[PDB]
RNA sequence: GCGCUGAAGCGCGCGACCCACACCCGGCCAUCUGGGCGCCCCGAUGAGUAGGAGGGCGCGGCGGCCAUGCAA
RNA sequence: GGCGCGGCUGCUUCGGUGAGCCGUGCCAUCGGGUGCUCCAAGUGGGCCAUUUUUGGUAAGCAGAACUGGCGAUGCG
RNA sequence: GAGGGAAGCGGAUGGGGGCCGGCGCGCCCCGGCCGUAUGCGGAACGGCUCUUGCUGGUCCGCCGCUCGGCUCGGGGCGUUGUUGUCGGCCGCGCCGGCGGCCAAAGCCCGGGGGCUCCGCGCCCCCGGCAGCCGUCGUCGGCACGGCCGGGCGCGCCGAAAGGCGUGCCCCUCGGGGCACUGCGCCAACGGGCUCCCCAUCCGACCCGUCUUGAAACACGGACCA
């Protein structure tokens, strides 16, 4: 009811100004909404076919509302995620998939001789400042290019900015080790610095196309 | 929808499968269902555990009803001719090649209905024809 | 549920194509009603098409008299509406004109009302040059008349006191 | 919140119900005004038909 | 409904207190009420007449 | 039934729970409301012996149409 | 349904009256729970509970009344 | 399939094992083939007229004159099951406000009475006043689950959500409501059945009949074709 009030009361209100830049530019779409389109040669049949434009984009406004706002209750960052404990520097993994929460798949590259991949309940993740719109959701295991090294460079800065706050902030750095052990989680504390992203998150949305399609996996 | 439909009649069921009652206990009283006719009858009382008796509500949906569960319309196909029509479904139909149908005779359907671009029941028929594997 | 809604079950049903018509000509007839009736004015098309489904119970003999007397120029020789067929029963020099429109007419009765004036008509050209159906008298029955009522079983049946 | 949640539709067709549209634009009425939110004051005011 | 009441109030004054801390009940004047039904068929037609 | 006893008895109050095919809700089958183009759609009621009324499945030989058969 | 106009009639003094009839004008809390016809069925031997009974010590008695169910009704 | 410790109308219901049948699009280069418009030459047609006639076909045979495309392959490039979600329906717990009992428990202040007359303590009433109460009604705010399915855009910035046209009016603060064309129509990843056993119920056999009432210690069947 306190969201859902403010919708109602125009109608429309942008909605009603949308028209109008339209209307402003000059005289028009009625022409334009009858006049078009395309067609005529093809083959075959009914054409009862479909898709892009209009509802998908409502479709996929509407799958970006749970996903803000599930942070709001759970706190964070998205991913990309780090190792804090473990080795001092050393390397980066993306949340992939959930079996659950807590029993997680954190991930990689591999084309030539690879690298591994964990699922795990646990053993070493919390996360860092970037954001995407995904959950934690992706996966098989895949990725590749230069990027047992770039994606572990990438690694490298986030570690040194991660370092960094893990000095300023920690109780110190062995409890760091036990929240990087628990790995649900999570709710307490989160954010604290690491600034920027822009690199991060350029970085961290190759990954998430790296571990999608089409590469390797064709025949 | 099509795919929805054919899903509610096939993993549902209803498979409880409708047998005659104590059919098992005679081997001669024969499987084929009877409506339990006298008034004791525990299927009679229309009891569950007692096995469901035919009524028209137990129905599939119309639009899944006699498809194949591929979800292909199958059409019974005695020769060349009726392939025509199952060429213009391709698609939407599924051919089946009668039991009758003789070995000679087979194979020019068979060609043919592949050229139709209505592979289906057909294919599996042929290699049945040849041995096999 | 109720019992009330178990009798709403129950009303009628009464729906009927007939079991056959074996004239594939009425047979036509008979649907056509459906698609016209609710595409025009004509009220009168849509209880013709109940009588000529449902009974023989139903389907009426109109004898030229009984145009005759009934018709008498005061609705001024408008169209005259026989569901089953025209008999040839008068001689008067029988009707003051006439639009006739059945099923079926005898052939002495075709002959006696189109050389007295008009036409017989078949139903189906009244449908066509008539399509509204409005100027036009539902004349009538019958079996509804004296023989036979449920006088019936042999020697019968009677006004009863008993039977 | 029983008008809203439990009304159907009329006799000339089935029902229908007395959802949005329903009652603003649909529903005959020939006394007053058919519509939801005045036939509940209306009946309960007790007045005129 | 706060009207009808509220003349109630404003006349009187033999009302409350006495009434609390002692027995029977007042003389001069009342207030009327109405009022509409609604009714719901709790007990189902098993075994009534 | 084990079998309890400042209760797992009894009574007076009370709180939260459980529990049907009921009632709701979702999707679908008949009839009827009807509607609309041989076909589609809206909503309601809808156990069943005797039993009436109506639609359909299968048998065997006959006719006209229409095939199948060296693997029926 | 009520009124007026006009004809005809009745029973009961060459006697008193309305009523009837016809003709013509005028003025007026429900919601399909539903009519008629043809042809057919088991019947044409019940039971129980509740209420009211009468007989009988009583009875898982007998025999009525008024009703709901079982018979022919699942499911809890 | 199962087995020498656990109970039965021989099925049903759930689960495992055993057995088995099934399994495309956009673009570019090469090869291949053909082409219409117009002139020729042959021909079913049509709207209609309905004696009759006028305008309008289409394809083929195959040359001339422009100017292009297709198709089978090859090579490169780009593009059945489960889980996240948006929308609807229902459930849930918790928090908060206002009015109803003219509000009031109240406490602090102030005055009088009573009981108890052994005095404490108890009570009652009235005015100002922190205060907060149990219940009706109603409204306000959030967070979750289950089930089922897949109204919105039409210039710009803004990842995102969101605002950016203008008039009115209340408040005259933050802001609010109110008014003003047509048209179109989602993400991720890679099986059936038979018999048995265990759980659970039908369960009262079935079945049919007789009967008010059948498992029936009522009747009929060894079993089948």
């Amino acid at each position: 009811m306190a969201p859902t009030s403010k919708m109602a009361l125009g109608i429309k209100r942008a909605s009603r100004s949308h028209t109008y830049h339209r209307r402003g530019l000059w005289a028009i779409k009625a022409k334009h909404g009858g006049a078009l389109p395309k067609a005529e040669k093809p083959a075959a049949i009914a054409e009862p076919k479909f898709y892009p434009a209009d509802d998908v984009k409502p479709r996929t406004v509407s799958t970006r509302k749970p996903h803000p706002t599930k942070l709001r209750s759970t706190i964070t960052p998205g991913t990309v995620l780090i190792l804090l404990a473990g080795r001092y520097m050393g390397k980066r993994v993306v949340f992939l998939k959930q079996l659950q929460s807590g029993l997680l798949l954190i991930t990689g590259p591999f084309k030539i001789n690879g690298v591994p991949i964990r699922r795990v309940n646990q053993a070493y993740v919390i996360a860092t400042s970037t954001k995407v719109d995904i959950s934690k959701v992706n996966v098989q295991k895949f990725d590749d290019k230069y990027f047992a090294r770039e994606k572990k460079t990438r690694a490298k800065k986030t570690e040194g900015e991660l370092f960094e706050s893990d000095k300023e902030a920690t109780k110190n750095l062995p409890d760091f080790k036990k929240d990087d052990q628990k790995v649900i989680d999570a709710e307490l504390i989160k954010a604290i610095d690491a600034v920027p992203d822009l690199k991060n998150y350029l970085g961290a949305r190759f990954s998430l196309r790296d571990g999608d399609k089409p590469h390797e996996m064709t025949f | 929808m099509a795919v929805p439909l054919l899903t509610k009649k096939i993993v549902k069921k209803r498979v409880k499968q409708f047998k005659r009652p104590h059919s098992d206990r005679y081997i001669g009283l024969k499987t084929s269902w009877r409506r339990p006719k006298g008034i004791d009858s525990r299927v009679r009382r229309k009891f569950k555990g007692c096995t469901l008796m035919p009524n028209i509500g137990y129905g599939s949906d119309k639009k899944t009803r006699h498809y194949l569960p591929n979800k292909f319309k199958k059409f019974v196909v005695h020769n060349v001719s009726e392939l025509e029509l199952l060429m213009m479904h391709n698609r939407t139909y599924c051919a089946e090649i009668a039991h009758n149908v003789s070995t000679r005779k087979r194979k020019e359907i068979v060609e043919r209905a592949a050229q139709l671009d209505i592979v289906v029941t057909n294919k599996l028929a042929r290699l049945r024809s040849q041995e096999d594997e | 549920m109720g019992i009330d809604l178990v009798a709403g079950g129950r009303n009628k049903r009464t729906k009927r194509v007939a079991p056959k018509s074996d004239d594939v000509y009425l047979k036509l007839l008979v649907k056509l009603y459906r698609f016209l009736v609710r595409r025009t004015k004509s009220k009168f098309n849509a209880v013709i098409l109940k009588r000529l489904f449902m009974s023989k119970t139903n389907r009426p003999p109109l004898s030229m008299r009984r145009l005759s007397n009934f018709m008498k120029g005061k609705e001024e020789k408008n169209i005259a509406v026989v569901v089953g067929t025209i008999t040839d029963d008068m001689r008067i020099q029988e009707v003051p004109a006439m639009k006739v429109t059945a099923l079926r007419f005898t052939e002495t009765a075709r002959a006696r009302i189109i050389n007295a004036g008009g036409e017989c008509l078949t139903f189906d050209q009244l449908a066509l040059r008539a399509p509204t159906g409005e100027n036009t008298i539902l004349l009538r029955g019958p079996k509804n008349a004296r023989e036979a009522v449920r006088h019936f079983g042999k020697a019968p049946g009677v006004p009863h006191s008993h039977t | 919140e029983l008008i809203y949640k439990r009304g159907y539709g009329k006799l000339n067709k089935q029902r229908i119900p007395l959802a949005n549209n329903k009652v603003i634009e649909e529903g005959l009425g020939k006394h007053n005004i058919i519509c939801i939110e005045d036939l509940v004051h209306e009946i309960l005011t007790v007045g005129p038909h | 409904a706060e009207q009808y009441a509220g003349e109630y109030e404003a006349q009187d004054k033999e009302l409350v207190q006495l009434k609390r801390e002692a027995r029977m009940k007042g003389g001069f004047y009342v207030s009327p009420e109405a009022k509409p039904l609604f009714v719901v068929r709790i007990r189902g037609i098993n075994a009534m007449h």
